[PDB]
């Protein structure tokens, strides 16, 4: 029976100098005031941000900002800084305390299509009875791509794992690796293992693929 | 007011965890006090609260494995977390929570948010064995202009393994990925670099993997296949 709190949006993609508005809505009311945000950059702890709705505590500047009332709040930063591009939490203490699942606010940036790469397992790794087959996305924006494994056309499901890097300080950029994995033995049973990107860069889905077996 | 905390780092599935955390430049006395944690990657979860008099709340999902303790001469207080699994992993956070307060009709604990806070433990729950990985080359293919090239850093435990690139003298281009936690228990990652592909056949590429827990110190040469 706890207050939930949800979000909205999960990711802002913003320049500085420019506003974000984050708004918190709860499955019940919260009582009073009784609502905090958190800042939390990577590798720290949350900081307190706001208390009691619309407070500031010593040392948060004003350009931070909050609002609401019952289920329906928001976080405002007029214009941001560079060092406001962080993660967001709304937080109640009406009840046991629970927390949003948090807002990103990312650099804003023109829009960046991934450079593709595949790779097929190493004959060492085949050796040792088991087969990765690695996707590379290399330098795009936004973050958002979708990558799929199709072996001899069939939608693979189930056996990648995927991992994307924090945003570059220089170019703003993300890059993003997809591994399939398979045991010797499946892999053997196939040809064709192909990696087939979508994202907003590029104009139709860019698909790198290889032949088992063939150089 | 400042917290330091301290405990367990890694557990093995059905252990207990025990972390202390000690507040320095202020009483125990004046206010609720926390723990919050927050697993790889994901958003907080409140665990539970003590005050000085031993009162406790919890978090309803977690109050039958959490007990919580304080030491009023030291000025300290715990968090004891029973039957740990592999979804006990995470940053663990103590916190000062809301204030005592004496009103004129009522008192008691009240502003249930979080300043300050400590600066978390990680928690690592696993059944696996320290293991160095293996290392394997993610070769380049064969205009152009641009190619990739990368080591695969498989199967190891626990984190983490550090890459750089010909001994730090290839820093451009190169990616390292956070590792990921694959079905196993095992940890995988790659790092690429993209370099100009006429270069090929007179550039030198090495990858140097270290994994201290194990003592291990991998160089994998990765040419064209």
């Amino acid at each position: 029976h706890e207050i939930v709190l949800t979000q909205s949006p999960g990711t802002l993609s913003l320049s500085p100098g420019e506003r974000a508005t984050v708004s918190c809505r709860a499955s019940q009311s919260v009582s009073a005031s009784n609502l905090a945000w958190y800042q939390q950059k990577p590798g720290q702890a949350p900081r307190l941000l706001i208390y009691g709705v619309s407070s500031r505590p010593t040392g948060i500047p004003d350009r931070f900002s909050g609002s609401g009332s019952g289920t329906d709040f928001t976080l405002t930063v007029s214009r941001l800084e560079p060092e406001d591009f962080a993660v967001y939490y709304c937080q109640q203490y009406g009840s046991s305390p629970t927390f949003g699942q948090g807002t990103k606010v990312e650099i804003k940036r023109t829009v960046a299509a991934p450079s593709v790469f595949i790779f097929p397992p190493s004959d060492e790794q085949l050796k040792s009875g088991t087969a990765s087959v690695v996707c590379l996305l290399n330098n795009f924006y936004p973050r958002e791509a979708k990558v799929q494994w199709k072996v001899d056309n069939a939608l693979q499901s189930g056996n990648s794992q995927e991992s994307v890097t924090e945003q570059d300080s220089k170019d703003s950029t993300y890059s993003l690796s997809s591994t399939l994995t398979l045991s010797k033995a499946d892999y053997e049973k196939h040809k064709v293992y192909a990696c087939e990107v979508t994202h907003q860069g590029l104009s139709s889905p860019v698909t790198k693929s290889f032949n088992r077996g063939e150089c | 007011v400042q917290l330091q905390q301290w405990g367990a780092g890694l557990l093995k599935p059905s252990e207990t965890l025990s972390l202390t955390c000690a507040v320095y430049g202020g009483s125990l006395s004046g206010n609720f006090w926390s723990w919050i944690r927050q697993p790889p990657g994901k958003g907080l979860e409140w665990i539970g609260e003590i005050n000085h008099s031993g009162e406790t709340n919890h978090n309803p999902s977690l109050k039958r494995r959490v007990t919580l303790s304080v030491d009023t001469s030291k000025n300290q207080f715990s968090l004891k977390l029973s039957s740990v699994t592999a979804a006990d992993t995470a940053v663990y956070y103590c916190a000062r929570g809301g204030p005592k307060v004496y009103y004129e009709y009522w008192s008691g604990y009240v502003n249930n948010c979080f300043d300050p806070w400590g600066q978390g433990t990680l928690v690592t729950v696993s059944s696996a064995s320290t293991k160095g990985p293996s290392v394997f080359p993610l070769a380049p293919s064969s205009s152009g202009g641009t190619a990739a090239l990368g080591c695969l850093v498989k199967d190891y435990f626990p984190e983490p393994v550090t890459v750089s690139w010909n001994s730090g003298a290839l820093t451009s281009g190169v990616h390292t990925f956070p590792a990921v936690l694959q079905s196993s228990g095992l940890y995988s990652l790659s790092s690429v670099v993209t370099v100009p592909s006429s270069s090929l056949g007179t550039q030198t590429y090495i990858c140097n993997v270290n994994h201290k827990p194990s003592n291990t110190k991998v160089d994998k040469r990765v040419e064209p296949k």
